[PDB]
């Protein structure tokens, strides 16, 4: 997994930063619109959940990221 | 032929080999750099919206 | 002579389009040098381009670039060209640097603008290298020379 | 690209010292009118047998013969000015500073008082290394000179 993390690193660190943000944003939506055109499935349901909740934890960082992810205390 | 008396080397070959590169600004430098270094404070600070803090490190709750 | 009655800086037109007319009048199309003399005038109006855009900031979009061309600004016409809008550029720099999306954006637009508002920091090709401005202006002595050889001789 | 960016700008050292210690003019050799020979015998338009329209085509061959050849002179004297800063870039001292960036630890984080001393490093080269020392009148000896124009009514 090292090797295949630092081979894929180096595969990427060569490439300018307007390709990659193009090909991981093609990537991105590629992977969602697989999940949203699965009708009613139970994998598909908890793939786009977990996305929302992906995105609530960039969102309580972004409300304070010295203290991290707010938890229910 | 008082035009063979003229230098033959243009007046635009010579602007085009004094002027033959266009030259690195000294802003370029600036706004280049600081453009990127504002993705190594994004990801990399702990007072930024996005740190990567916790997503590297995910934390012990 | 036609359009040769005036020198090449002094009619009204700008120079790379004076070029244009002096070109089309002293040569056929044929020739060698109404070719090199068309392709002079793209790198005149290859500077009057970035003449207009470096007066734009200052004096509008109407920036009469034809008065710059032919008499340039004196470094201290730069000086008070700085001041005179340096009110309007230090509080855009506030109010970019408020909006700003992090505080290492914010210090770089203020840090680049205490550089970029103080008026000794614009750079005097002159004043950095004394030996080239010098000898770009006889680039332009030399040409002229030339042309006066050619009427000695005549 | 490390070791080339360093081959690179230490041949443009040498290139800069051999070009100082010779103390020839910035100029002189990029302009291809300095490797032209004006001494060249000139031919002579009324022995080479030319009809009506030939003579400016005859013109337009001499003037870019001559014209080429003094830019080959030049692509000359730039090969063999080459090999003689590579061969002094050989010998060379490579101690130049390194490109500011922020520093950045293997696990910890970057603090905003690094990236903005970096930043302090980018600015302080947008001065020039020799400027004019263009004084703005501050508002602390402006007004202490209006007012006392105004206290004499003015």
């Amino acid at each position: 997994i090292e090797a295949e993390a630092a081979s894929i690193l180096d595969r990427h660190l060569a490439k300018p930063v307007a390709q990659i943000r193009k090909e991981q944003a093609s990537a991105y939506a590629s992977l969602l619109k697989r999940a949203e055109t699965a009708k009613g499935a139970k994998w598909a349901e908890k793939y786009l959940e977990d996305v929302k909740a992906v995105q609530w934890f960039d969102a309580s960082v972004a409300e304070a990221p010295a203290s991290g992810p707010k938890v229910a205390a | 032929d008082r035009v063979l008396s003229l230098p033959a080397v243009s007046k635009n070959q010579v602007l085009e080999n004094v002027f033959h590169t266009a030259p690195k600004a000294p802003v370029e430098h600036l706004e280049k750099m600081v453009s990127a270094n504002s993705k190594v404070y994004d990801a990399l600070n702990l007072q930024s919206k996005r740190v990567l803090i916790w997503q590297v490190k995910p934390a012990l709750f | 002579l036609g359009p040769q009655m005036e020198a090449l800086g002094a009619s009204d037109l700008l120079l790379s389009e004076q070029i244009r007319v002096i070109t089309e009048h002293r040569y056929t199309p044929d020739r060698l040098q109404y070719k090199e003399g068309m392709k002079l005038a793209d790198k005149i109006a290859a500077q009057e381009a970035a003449l207009k855009e470096e007066l734009k900031v200052i004096y509008g979009d109407n920036v009469d670039v034809k008065h710059f061309q032919a008499s340039p600004r004196t470094p201290v016409q730069q000086l008070f060209d700085s001041l005179k809008n340096a009110a309007a550029n230090k509080e855009r720099a506030a109010k970019e640097a408020a909006a700003a999306a992090s505080p290492y954006l914010a210090y770089a637009v203020t840090k680049k603008q205490e550089v970029q508002a103080d008026p000794s920091n614009i750079p005097f090709d002159e004043v950095l290298y004394p030996q080239l401005s010098e000898e770009l202006l006889e680039l332009e002595l030399s040409d002229i020379r030339e042309d006066e050889i050619a009427l000695e001789k005549a | 690209k490390k070791q080339a960016t360093e081959n690179l700008m230490k041949l443009l050292q040498a290139y800069k010292d051999i070009g100082d210690a010779k103390s020839e003019p910035l100029l002189k050799n990029h302009n291809p009118r300095t490797f032209e020979d004006r001494d060249y015998p000139v031919p002579d338009f009324r022995t080479q047998n030319l009809k009506a329209g030939d003579v400016p085509k005859f013109f337009d061959t001499v003037i870019s013969t001559r014209a080429s050849a003094a830019i080959a002179s030049k692509d000359k004297f730039w090969a063999g000015r080459k090999t003689e800063a590579e061969a002094a870039s050989a010998k060379a001292s490579a101690a130049f500073p390194r490109v500011a960036v922020p520093e950045w630890k293997k696990g910890k984080t970057v603090s905003i008082e690094n990236l903005n001393t970096v930043t302090d490093k980018y600015a302080a080269a947008l001065v020039p290394k020799r400027k004019l020392a263009l004084p703005v009148l501050p508002e602390g000896v402006k007004k202490a000179v209006e007012d006392f124009a105004a206290s004499v009514g003015q």
